[PDB]
């Protein structure tokens, strides 16, 4: 009950989505053929919230892959864990999108929609109860800022009150790995704003810096990224899947995580995360991991708290803690920080309380932060994409796929609208 | 899957090809036939058949038979298609005339049906490789007026174009400037990116960073051939970050009329001085931007970067390409058009690229491509039109072109079109 | 008891025919020497019902074979499962059909279908009670198109109250396989609607995508393509020859499935249908049974229901099941659906449950049905019958059998009434 | 129990038949004699004898005795029926008339006795193949003559002939234009469907694809040996979906005066260039719509078709036979009339083609046989038309012809009646 249904896009979802699904086996207890091997029979009770079952033991996961080049998804396939999942969700075209948004949305991927659709359906239908849609992509490219906008669109028209939650990859401020991605983003951004219940945002040099910093990685692959963007993936939905002290369904973050329509992007993080030299001197309690929770330096996207202000903030903790300590905690950073919290919201912390923690740790705990301070991640595309198109820097890549100069007009003031809402709920009362 | 069609014309891109594909071959574990000793991704440039045998996807087209008939006797006798190597009766005698008007019109439609015979047994079809020589003849006329057909035939497929551009000191045909403006003014309005190397510059490069004071042909089309196969690797083999060739036209043509990409290639190293070396990932990315190490003799600082891909191979790390580009974007001397603050477009693959046997480049565990489009690319043209202008005051060589097919005005035409191409890399170069 | 006799027909009738003998007889554990070897006593219990006992175990189908030419069956008597007919019933002459209707109907059949009356009344007066004639064969070809009515025909005049029905291939739209395919079609069409009670309207296009998209097949050849026809045939006649919770008579379609007296045009289904590597990702259970069953992909005939409505749906189940299931998936199907099925029909699904499953398999059902938007099929064939009869494209072979031009214009307007009719009884009430 | 009638009439079908007759007794396990070896087909053409020698089911009549006395000197010298080889006294010396009126009255009575002595043979007797020169003597007149009395003594038996339509601009008679007309005249109310082929044709495929720049008669004749195996495979093998002889009449005929199909045969190939092929359905179904592979010098572009039997043999899949008929008929270029929507007639075989020892055909292991009726053939009939009126007009032979039993009035009749179908196949081609 309370069913999700995975949705992938592009390289960077099916890369992202592939590691998520070997970290939700791996607590489950699923191998990588499907069986169930596991010890504690708490994690089969809900397994029904993520996977299918069959003939046999076998666990299907409720994901649906999409991309409009299949090389990304064959290596899926073929890596592990990817026999896991059903043949039939693998949708896909022959011509990839060139990075450009308008291919994606109007041209490429309009005819391959209704093939994903039909599966999406065929998932939906086979919940006794649907929670939400789950859609993981990227910004910056092509398939997953075009077309995963387009299915966003295309779901909320067909599933108006279940809520979607999207774990974007945004594109770094620092270096970029596409020269279009101002249009990209801006574009998928006009439609995330009024499709989307609650957004994720994250970039890469984020989470460059916590490898380097934090865990003092000095080979950082993609396939560690994934595994920390994965880890907040598991934290947001452990009460739908494992009891606790006091709980927090998906629609129970939005409700206490969106004051207005429009302000649902939120700043994920994770904690405990120390090196491998590290971890003997550490405690391992509560106390430190609410420190390092709003800790700038450990959160996965690039803006940073101190230049705005928390409207909201949601604790998911893991593991058996003392509730005392946790509200003392939540509460000690309220009143430190009081300049940090919008004061119209008396209180800006959602609590909740998982019993059961990831394989290996005594504790774990989720942050997600709705700050006004993301106004700037906005505002930086917007001076990106303003300086290319004030010149027509690459629009005809763009209007030659069907769009049209008017939409990117309209884009951008979308945007920059959410920027000024973002700044104009950063004033206090009056 | 995914599918190049490699079209090869004249005797600089046939023998340009006959190195691809001796890497090609190389690279799949085929051996030299189409046969694989008792080695998966080949099938973007193979087509199989049922007797063990790969075909490779490309034509070989020359109106001149004494290049092809080598490949015929060479040791690659029995790997092409004998219909896919297409020979004419007599060359273009390097007049762009004969290459389009007269001789092409005999070939045309002949090479043309070989590729429908390819493009329609595509799961499905990516874009189109050509090969071809800017001095002139066939690879000035034939590829233009091949070009025009393909826009037709197949109109949105991608036609990326390797182009062998005239250096700017060294020459070997007298009439290079009217052959180029030529083919260039018949090429823009049909092509998507064309990829620019120079011989002067590659000789340059190889003997001041391979130790070598011999360069044949053969050298420079083995540089020439890493190159192809980095940039088709993303297609071939998997990687972390993948790129398509589709997405070139967008990352580095801003406007439809300036599609001018410069080629670089940074671990160009001996074998012998490669021991004293670390080829870390900040190295070689740095070198990219050396003028030392352009394989066009264009100086970019004398311009401005308008759009850079960098495409990594072998044991690559994304973060430290990540720390590269970004100390790069630091540099004063480096300086990126301010209309594009997003300047570069990243692959990384995991395949480190293959040392053909007796061969001049080492062992080198990771290398970087770099497809930059520049402004300082504007000099080259401005040189070239110079040339064309003093020719043409003369008529030093008109009543050949005149005389084949060709008329006097298409001089004009095709000279005020570069101007045109000159005026428009400098309104793009200035801002407000 | 309730026994039926098959009758082939054409190339076609006499391949396909081959085949539902072999897959019957695997069933009832006849070997293909005539012998019984099943291990169930249950599928021995009304072996009767297609087969005539002898001597030695020995077990005769009740089957007539009959072609124009004898070049087919002398492929199917060397086949396997040849030699189980009887000899006798092998009717045939030696110049066969031009694979025009005329030769067949009038000229070259004519002078041959008193041979095959002469099997068809010794095998069906062998009846204890004869329930009805089977007849497989192809509207596009001669012998069935031609003669196949004409025994139809020959056989209602003998039998006026037996239930009579038609297992017939459609030319596809898509491709065709005989250049005067409109006339063998619209000819044998003006045929069937007289003197048959149910027809089961199947083309190979749909077949093939079946194979192509369901079964993933790379290599379907017409042995394939039959076994799916087969596999249907089997399914409308397994009440008469099994027990189950509850059963459906040949009749207890006709009465359920025809309402109209010319309205007696099919498109059968089946399911479960899954491929080898995707036999490890199902369920196998009622409810997706019923979900593909109803699928516009899943149907063995051209025409897509979702353009017209269906008159009335029979789906056969086999296999033990819940009942309370089937019934609740038939009335799932209908509540959602309520757009696709005609509203002057309060209860469009006749339900039926068997309790012996086909070899192999622990589940099946056979969908039947009645649709307005089987008018599709004859409208197209309507449009290319009357291109060709405009200018006289190719009567002149016709006529010169002994036909004329006026039944051409007979037929085609007897179609064209038929189209209607389908029409007119797809809008609601008033 | 099927049967098929083989008359070999002149030169050209009395040695295309003896190509035709080894590849029989070759797809029977036959060894140039009538025994087999310590081969059950046969039937259709072979009649049997209890001394185990088979007999062909043919008649060779020549009015020459130059041609058939090779045969009887040659290697199956010892297969047919002594009684089957018909010679007469003296040719026809490429006049029509001498063959019609004057020497084919002393020998029809002889051919059609031993006719008759196999139609009573036949368990069922389904139809007659013909092969004969259209250039003229024998084949022009006896054929015509012989075609009228068969027409009467069998009446609505299937009559199905081979001709060798004269060339374009090859020629090797200077009176063919009269031969052609007149035994056309003759014979369109007595011939159900005749397949044409030009040697020209054949000669361009025989260089242009099977490598070879000397291709004697015999060379030809293998070629169309193929084509009627093919033809009449399904009466000798098994296969999905069968075809009968007198299934041609009504899927390729639409009208009685209409009945002259092209004929083509896709995978005519070198051995060598066969290592670099797919040979899949699809390509092969493809070359059959290819001006470069008729086998009759017409353009099928240049006009409408009207019917298509597509006869596929060995290693098919009805599936694919699916496909690649759907892609041929979305193309544009590919244009068939309105008023036949239903364009196709399909047949597939199990049985592969039989590759003749010595042959130059590569050992396949699929083949297509595409026979087609078209109205671009109106061309062919207009040249020639334009070729007798030019003699014609100035009585150029006619006095050979008048004086051997003819008379001037048939040469106005038989050209009228030309101009007539000339006419009939313009108002098809055209709609509303
Ligand atoms: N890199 C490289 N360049 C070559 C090679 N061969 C010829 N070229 C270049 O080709 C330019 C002239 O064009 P060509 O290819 O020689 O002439 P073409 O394309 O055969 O046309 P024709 O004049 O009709 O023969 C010269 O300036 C050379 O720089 C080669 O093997 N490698
Ligand atoms: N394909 C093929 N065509 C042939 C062959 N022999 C002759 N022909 C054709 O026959 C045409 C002329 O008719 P012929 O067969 O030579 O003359 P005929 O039928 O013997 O009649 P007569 O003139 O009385 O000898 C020529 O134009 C040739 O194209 C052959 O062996 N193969
Ligand atoms: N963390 C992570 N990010 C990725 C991965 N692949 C691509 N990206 C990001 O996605 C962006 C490129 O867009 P991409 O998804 O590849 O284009 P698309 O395939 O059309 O959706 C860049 O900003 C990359 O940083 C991956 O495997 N892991
Ligand atoms: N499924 C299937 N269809 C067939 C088979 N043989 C022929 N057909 C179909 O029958 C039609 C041809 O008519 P046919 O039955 O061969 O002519 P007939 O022998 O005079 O009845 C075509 O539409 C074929 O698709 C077969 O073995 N299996
Ligand atoms: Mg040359
Ligand atoms: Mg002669």
């Amino acid at each position: 009950m309370r069913e999700i249904v995975h949705l992938q896009a592009g390289q960077c979802g099916n890369q992202i989505g592939a590691k998520f699904w070997e970290v939700i086996s791996d607590e489950h207890g699923i191998d990588p053929t499907g069986a169930y091997h596991g010890d504690s029979d708490l994690q089969l009770e809900r397994i029904n919230v993520y996977y299918n079952e069959a003939t046999g033991g076998k666990y299907v996961p409720r994901a649906v892959l999409v991309d409009l080049e299949p090389g990304t998804m064959d290596s899926v396939r073929s890596g592990p864990f990817g026999q896991i999942f059903r043949p039939d969700n693998f949708v896909f075209g022959q011509s990839g999108a060139g990075n450009n948004w308008a291919k994606g949305h109007y041209t490429e991927g309009a005819e391959l929609v209704d093939s994903v659709l039909d599966v999406v359906r065929k998932e939906a239908e086979s919940c006794d109860c649907l929670q939400g849609f789950q859609l993981t992509h990227s910004l910056g490219g092509g398939t997953g800022s075009g077309m995963g906008t387009l299915l966003i669109s295309k779901i909320r028209e067909e599933y108006p009150d279940r809520i979607m939650n999207t774990f974007s990859v945004v594109p770094s401020p620092k270096v970029s790995d596409t020269v279009v991605e101002p249009y990209n983003a801006t574009l998928s951004v006009h439609q995330l704003v009024e499709n989307t219940d609650e957004t994720y945002c994250i970039d890469n040099e984020a989470l460059y810096d916590i490898c380097f910093r934090t865990l003092k990685l000095t080979t950082p692959t993609y396939g560690d990224l994934n595994h920390l963007v994965s880890a907040t993936m598991s934290g947001v939905t452990t009460c739908l899947r494992f009891p606790g002290q006091l709980n927090a369904d998906l629609r129970k973050l939005a409700v206490n995580m969106v004051p207005f329509p429009r302000l649902h992007f939120f700043m994920p993080g994770f904690a405990p995360l120390t090196s491998r030299g590290s971890q003997q001197y550490r405690a391992l309690t509560v106390p430190e991991l609410t420190q390092q929770m709003f800790d700038a330096k450990n959160m996965m996207a690039a803006c940073d708290p101190r230049h705005g202000r928390y409207l909201t903030v949601a604790a998911i903790f893991r593991g058996r803690m003392s509730m005392k300590e946790v509200d003392e905690q939540m509460l000690n950073v309220q009143n430190k920080n009081s300049s940090y919290f919008v004061e119209w919201i008396p209180n800006n912390v959602k609590t909740a309380v998982c019993d059961i923690p990831p394989r290996g740790l005594k504790m774990s705990a989720t942050f997600i932060g709705n700050s006004t301070a993301i106004q700037e991640l906005f505002k930086r595309i917007s001076e990106q994409f303003t300086a290319m198109f004030r010149r027509k820097a690459f629009l005809h890549w763009y209007t030659g796929e069907g769009m049209d100069e008017m939409e990117f007009t309209e884009a951008e003031s979308n945007m920059n609208d959410l920027v000024s809402e973002y700044q104009q709920y950063q004033d206090a009362t009056a | 899957m995914r599918e190049c069609i490699s079209v090869h014309i004249g005797q600089a891109g046939v023998q340009m090809g006959n190195a691809c594909w001796e890497l090609y071959c190389l690279e799949h574990g085929i051996q030299q036939d189409g046969i694989i000793p008792d080695d998966s991704s080949f099938g973007t440039f193979f087509s199989e058949t049922g007797s063990g045998k790969h075909v490779p996807r490309a034509v070989f087209v020359d109106l001149e038979q004494t290049v092809i008939g080598e490949i015929r006797t060479g040791h690659y006798r029995s790997l092409f298609h004998p219909e896919q190597l297409i020979t004419g009766k007599e060359d273009a005698a390097n007049n762009y005339a004969r290459g389009h008007y007269t001789i092409g019109k005999e070939i045309v439609d002949s090479v043309l049906d070989r590729v429908r015979k390819m493009a329609d047994q595509c799961s499905g079809l990516q874009g189109f490789l050509i090969f071809h020589s800017f001095g002139g003849g066939t690879g000035s006329g034939f590829t233009s007026l091949l070009m025009e057909r393909l826009s037709v035939d197949y109109g949105k497929k991608s036609k990326l174009e390797f182009s062998v551009y005239p250096a700017p000191q060294i020459s070997t045909a007298v009439v290079e400037p009217y052959n180029s403006i030529l083919t260039t003014h018949t090429t823009l309005e049909h092509s998507d990116c064309a990829f620019m190397v120079d011989n002067e510059a590659i000789y340059d490069i190889c003997n001041r960073n391979l130790d070598i004071e011999r360069p044949t042909y053969t050298n420079l089309n083995r540089l020439i051939g890493q190159i192809v196969s980095s940039i088709t690797a993303s297609l071939r083999f998997d990687g972390a970050l993948n790129v398509d060739l589709t997405e070139f036209q967008t990352n580095l043509v801003p406007y439809p009329r300036i599609h001018f990409p410069l080629v670089t290639y940074s671990p160009i190293i001996s074998a012998e001085k490669a021991y004293h070396e670390q080829l870390s990932v900040p190295e070689i990315t740095n070198a990219c931007f050396e003028y030392s190490n352009q394989m066009v003799k264009c100086d970019p600082r004398r311009g401005k970067y308008m759009a850079c891909c960098l495409l990594y191979r072998g044991d690559v790390v994304p973060k430290d390409v990540n720390a590269a580009i970004a100390t790069i974007k630091t540099r004063k001397s480096i300086q990126f058009v301010d209309w594009c603050p997003t300047g570069f477009k990243v692959g990384i693959n995991y395949q480190p690229p293959t040392a053909v046997p007796g061969g001049d480049l080492a062992k080198v565990q990771r290398a970087v491509c770099m497809l930059s489009n520049t402004t300082a690319i504007a000099e080259a043209w401005a040189r070239l039109d110079h040339k064309f202008d003093l020719m043409y005051s003369k008529r030093a060589f008109v009543h050949w072109y005149v005389g084949e097919g060709m008329e006097e005005g298409e001089f004009s035409e095709a000279r005020e079109d570069m101007a045109a191409l000159e005026k428009d890399y400098e309104e793009v170069g200035t801002e407000s």
